[PDB]
RNA sequence: GGGAGACUGGAAUUCCUGGUGUAGCGGUGGAAUGCGCAGAUAUCAGGAGGAACACCGGUGGCGAAGGCGGGUCUCUGGGCAGUAACUGACGCUGAGGAGCGAAAGCGUGGGGAGCGAACAGGAUUAGAUACCCUGGUAGUCCACGCCGUAAACGGUGGGUACUAGGUGUGGGUUUCCUUCCUUGGGAUCCGUGCCGUAGCUAACGCAUUAAGUACCCCGCCUGGGGAGUACGGCCGCAAGG
């Protein structure tokens, strides 16, 4: 005995062999009922297998972990192991590009021509480039520029270094631009390539 | 357990002499006032189990030490028996 | 008789002045009950880490004693039965 | 009324973000949730809900005349970093980051797990 | 070893708990 | 590794008064710190930990701060 | 963190009260029952109550086993090391027997925040007496008592002597590097893991903590179902053992 169901165009078929006309017809209806037990497909017999939970158990479809670029090093014993100061020559912001462009660095703290105040140029994504200062200027006042930039309105805020730390875990920018607490100067922290975090200062 | 002074006096008073420790009649001395201080104790906490055990080992070690005195010499299994009030 | 350090917070209202008097007066049963030795220090009027009984501020004070344990425990309790004594505690500076 | 220095109270839960604007004092002076800027369902449980809702609240709260506020995230992490990107890209400047999340010292016994 | 052997005797063992709470109140009358 | 700074023959006594010698020993949150972090040997990161509870028991230290 | 009793601390959940405050909150793979518009959720302040003790915290400690960590006090059991003062074989095992014995369950009296069998709806399904969601009674908790079962497992009864080592880790004594700070290293006794000889095993594997080499005592097995069932008996308030 051959059966074989077209089940809304998956093909279900069986086969069997008997003594007689009705055992083989039974023996082939069990048959055709475990397949499509097996073929159901919706939801209460694909519940089973859809991966489950956040971190416990993989599966093939199971999510893959996110992972940023740094090295994780957790703030046990993350430290601060990377101190640059390359340069607080005063720039204009077309001179302090060309400083970000051939050091092929997302972001970079300079001090600016007109105001005399610390600055920190980045990559503002698809809108240009996107400047910072420790006290918010308008246009006019900062040096002339050619390039297509924005200025962030909001000031660099006063913090400590542990303040620092967490405003930066609990923010996520790649980048925390802020004045000292203690210093009273500028500073830049970014999570380095190595897990630690890379406090830049004057 | 008992203190310095409670396990000399006991071994002064039941010792066969100045220096014996470990003489059968000093051991159960020793073992039958603990065993009365842990009777004591016990009737106030009756669901310490685990004294209670330590005091079945007790009882059972005096009188495997009183079964070695019986053995080796009956009159001074009566002499003790008779000093610390014991029954069987 | 076994040694004890009582250490004492007390509300900050009432006056610095009469804490060492008064703490002495609370001493006197222990002192009668069997020939006992104090020691009283007072470092007061220190911020507390979090909030106790709606105080912020309090008065700490360390007793030494060498006493017999009921005797502490009676004390511990006429000490916590005041209301002028915002906590106790009671630690024994033996090898426990 | 005027408070030109509030606090910022961010509840994100797993399937929710509850953003709200007080008066230091304690009271909530604005506040928009997930389901309140046009989601329901699923949908407000993603970091794009959260965006728009701490969006709408910040303007809720500078209509108001708050200018500088402070954050207090609390709840596992759905939409907090969108929220709290959301409320600086509003024109609200952030004082202070603080996490406070109700911590149990082992205490209640949870759900049991499902399956 | 496989647990073949302890789901026959869990099976043996259900059934008669089943029997048992079926003439709980049969045996009861009759002891 | 680290020391333990009490097994030496200056290791100060472990107290739930001196509030410094165990603010020294307690993370920035407040939580007692591990072991391996500390180095000190069991018995004494025991007395730690005991002597952490009974200060935050007489309000020297935030129940995490 | 061995056990019992007493007192007591904070975070958090729930509820109540009073402010600010609006139209959603909650829940899922997706939703709906449900809560709210009579003012919910959110936020602050105050109050009440119950249970469990984050960090320390581990293949780490204690206990015969079950098992045992918020803090302090009182009472109490066991173990290890050194000296070897003391007694002088007083040792081992143990049929029956007695005691302890997770959780669930039963009785009397309290307590009841969270969780939650049973029970209601919602959802999925051809059907859902289920998995998922919203509620939720016994119970989980305390006191005094019962029951006497567990994958009560290391699936490995107790005691002793011997048989290559290497390396973690807990406790205690001591010699030499010697700063004598230092897991310095060595020696030794008592635990607790990993790897590996000989040897044993059907194999997997065990391997000084033997499943190796031997001695003493106890318990248990004699093909699978029927069956740890029937009858009889003992115990139990009952479930049942």
């Amino acid at each position: 005995a051959q059966a074989n169901l077209d089940v809304n165009g998956r093909q279900v078929r069986a086969q069997v062999e008997g003594v007689n006309a009705r055992e083989a017809v039974d023996r082939l209806e069990a048959r055709l009922r475990s397949r499509l037990e097996r073929i159901a497909e919706h939801w209460e017999a694909r519940r089973g297998g859809v991966p489950a939970e956040a971190g416990r158990e993989w599966r093939h479809e199971s999510e893959p972990a996110r992972r940023p670029g740094y090295f994780p090093r957790p703030p046990e014993e993350r430290r601060i192991i990377r101190r640059k100061s390359f340069s607080m020559v005063p720039c204009t912001v077309d001179e302090a590009a060309l400083e970000m462009e051939m050091l092929d660095y997302d972001f970079h703290l300079f001090t600016e021509k007109g105001t005399g105040f610390a600055a920190v140029l980045y990559k503002g994504g698809p809108t240009g480039y996107r400047l910072v200062l420790v006290i918010p200027v308008p246009a006019d006042e900062l040096s002339p520029f050619e390039k297509p930039i924005t200025i962030s309105t909001h000031p660099a805020p006063c913090l400590t270094q542990r303040d620092a730390v967490e405003r930066l875990g609990l923010l996520g920018l790649p980048f925390l631009f802020y004045i000292d607490a203690a210093e009273g100067r500028a500073s830049v922290i970014y999570r380095r390539y190595d897990g630690h975090y890379g406090l830049i200062t004057p | 357990a008992l203190t310095a002074e409670q396990k000399k006096e006991i071994l002064g008073q039941y010792g066969l002499h100045d220096t014996d420790t470990g003489s059968p009649e000093a051991q159960v001395a020793l073992l039958t006032k603990r065993i009365q201080d842990l009777t004591e104790h016990l009737k106030v906490h009756k669901h310490d189990h685990h004294s209670r055990r330590g005091l079945l080992l007790l009882v059972g070690r005096r009188r495997r030490l009183l079964k070695y005195v019986a053995q080796v010499d009956v009159a001074r299994y009566r002499s003790l028996i008779e000093r610390l009030g014991l029954r069987r | 008789m076994r040694p004890y350090e009582i250490m004492v917070i007390l509300d900050p209202t009432l006056d610095e002045r009469t804490v060492a008097p008064s703490l002495e007066t609370f001493l006197n049963v222990i002192r009668k009950d069997g020939g006992t030795v104090d020691k009283v220090d007072i470092w007061g009027r220190r911020r507390l880490a979090y909030e106790i009984a709606k105080h912020a501020e309090g008065i700490y004070a360390v007793i030494d004693v060498k006493a017999e344990p009921a005797t502490v425990s009676e004390l511990d309790r006429q000490l916590n039965l005041n209301e002028s004594v915002l906590r106790t505690k009671v630690l024994r500076t033996d090898k426990h | 009324k005027n408070v030109p220095h509030g606090a910022a109270h961010i509840k994100s839960t797993f399937n929710n973000t509850i953003v709200s604007i007080t008066d230091p004092q304690g009271n909530v002076i604005a506040w928009a949730s997930s389901g309140h800027v046009g989601f329901k369902g699923s949908r407000k449980s993603t970091p794009f809900a959260a965006q728009l809702a701490a969006e709408n609240a910040a303007r809720k709260a500078q209509e108001h005349g708050v200018k500088k506020v402070d954050v207090f995230v609390k709840g596992p992490g759905s939409g907090r970093e969108t929220a709290i990107r959301s409320l600086q890209a509003a024109g609200l400047e952030v004082g202070t980051i603080s996490d406070v999340t109700p911590q149990p010292h082992n205490g209640c016994r949870p759900p049991k797990r499902r399956r | 070893g496989s647990v073949i052997k302890k789901r026959r005797k869990r099976m043996s063992k259900k059934k008669h708990r089943k029997l048992l709470r079926r003439t709980r109140v049969q045996r009861r009358k009759l002891g | 590794t680290r020391k333990c700074v009490f097994c030496s023959k200056k290791g100060q006594t472990i107290d739930y008064k001196d509030t410094a010698l165990l603010r020294t020993y307690i993370s920035e949150r407040g939580k007692i710190r591990a072991r391996r972090v500390t180095g000190n040997c069991v018995q004494h990161q025991r007395d730690i930990a005991v002597a952490v509870k009974n200060a935050r028991e007489v309000a020297l230290l935030p129940f995490g701060s």
